[PDB]
């Protein structure tokens, strides 16, 4: 959707 | 690919394109950004301290509502983290009391926090203990707007096709839940954004996946029919912004890759269409300092700055009204905010965790 899959730094 | 090359050109010309570029990788990405209106300017220092409302967007980890500080010339640090249930879709401070922040969650409830009533360090238990939970929606959303003329009147847009309004000004001290005062049902698809007018306490605009811009009068008893309904774009409309210097003017941004300019006195005809974005636009915001200046961002990883005064001026770089293309991000831009105390400073945040605080070169805007 509008949001992607996030990843931590 | 083309990203790497265009980024290399950007890097090369950065010293001439900017008076300031600061880059910071947040632990998790923020979907939201907004400068708080306060600035402290210490007498024995060559910088001032500004603050930002941010959020987290995690996978399998506690999310937080975040306040960060930024040192700007005349370092970026996290000052407050408040436990938040799910990612922060959007967070906006209340003009009449900027300690009050509303947030949109991945569930239906809209939350309100007064950050002075929470610790600066979050409890590791992870309980989300908002000051208020605002009920009325059936799904998550993005649009969120506080009325600058009616304290505690908040609008929200939802994927449930509705707009909710709450008035939180007279909630009992120990009350923790507020039911919507009014629900507006004019749209026939996901409502993407909502915004109050700056001057008229009863006027707000909404935009939706039905391709329409709607203008609403809160004094009307008919909540299913707006004052005006406008076929605004040829695809989903994701955002809108009212011009804070020109009471009849607003802008919308769309999946059709354009920003449309509108006059409330004649909404049947688009005033102008700004074309340069190569993909879906998610945010549009007028400059807080300059009436003819507007910015837009989205999935093409660009933040464009537009100058209305150059429309129709006398080539391959873009139209004359395109003032600046910020190419510092190499991922979709989620949100951005013009700094209200330092002209031309912008904070923009992208899906790859990057936050940039930047200011184009003085010679570009003269």
């Amino acid at each position: 959707s509008r949001k992607g899959r996030p990843r931590k730094t | 690919r083309v990203i790497n090359e265009e980024y290399k050109i950007w890097k090369k010309n950065t010293p001439f394109l900017y008076d300031l570029v600061m880059t910071h990788a947040l632990e998790w990405p923020s979907l939201t950004a907004q400068w708080l209106p306060d600035v402290t300017r210490p007498e024995g220092k060559d910088f001032s301290i500004h603050r930002l409302v941010l959020g987290t967007h995690t996978s399998d980890e506690q999310n937080h509502l975040v306040i960060a500080s930024v040192q700007l010339p005349n370092k970026i640090e996290i000052e407050i983290k408040i436990n938040h249930e799910g990612e922060v879709n959007r967070a906006r401070y209340m003009p009449q009391n900027p300690c009050i922040i509303a947030t949109k969650t991945p569930s239906s409830d809209v939350l309100v926090f007064d950050y002075t009533k929470h610790p600066s360090k979050p409890d590791p238990s992870g309980e989300c203990n908002p000051d208020l939970r605002l009920r009325g929606h059936q799904k998550e959303g993005y649009g969120l707007s506080w009325n600058p003329n009616l304290s505690g009147h908040l609008l929200s847009a939802s994927d449930d096709h509705t707009i909710c309004l709450w008035d939180i000004s007279a909630v009992p001290k120990e009350g923790k839940v507020v039911d919507a005062k009014t629900i507006f049902t004019g749209h026939t698809a996901v409502v993407e954004d909502v915004s109050w007018h700056l001057l008229h306490e009863s006027l707000f605009g909404s935009v939706a996946d039905d391709q329409k811009l709607m203008i609403w009068d809160t004094r009307s008893n008919n909540t299913s029919k707006p004052s005006h309904s406008v076929d605004a774009h040829t695809a989903e409309v994701n955002c809108l912004s009212f011009n804070p210097y020109s009471e009849f003017i607003l802008a919308t941004g769309s999946a059709d890759k354009t920003v449309a300019l509108w006059d409330l006195r004649n909404l049947k005809l688009k005033l102008h269409s700004f074309e340069s974005h190569k993909d879906e636009i998610f945010q549009v915001q007028w400059s807080p300092h300059n009436e003819t200046i507007l910015a837009s961002s989205g999935t093409d990883r660009r933040l464009n700055v537009w100058d209305l005064s150059k429309i129709g001026e006398e080539a391959e770089d873009g139209p004359p009204e395109l003032l600046f293309i910020h190419g510092g991000h190499t991922a979709k831009i989620s949100d951005f905010s013009w700094n209200p105390n330092e002209p031309w400073v912008i904070c923009s945040v992208s899906e790859d965790n990057i936050m940039q605080v930047w200011q184009m070169a003085e010679n570009i805007y003269n």
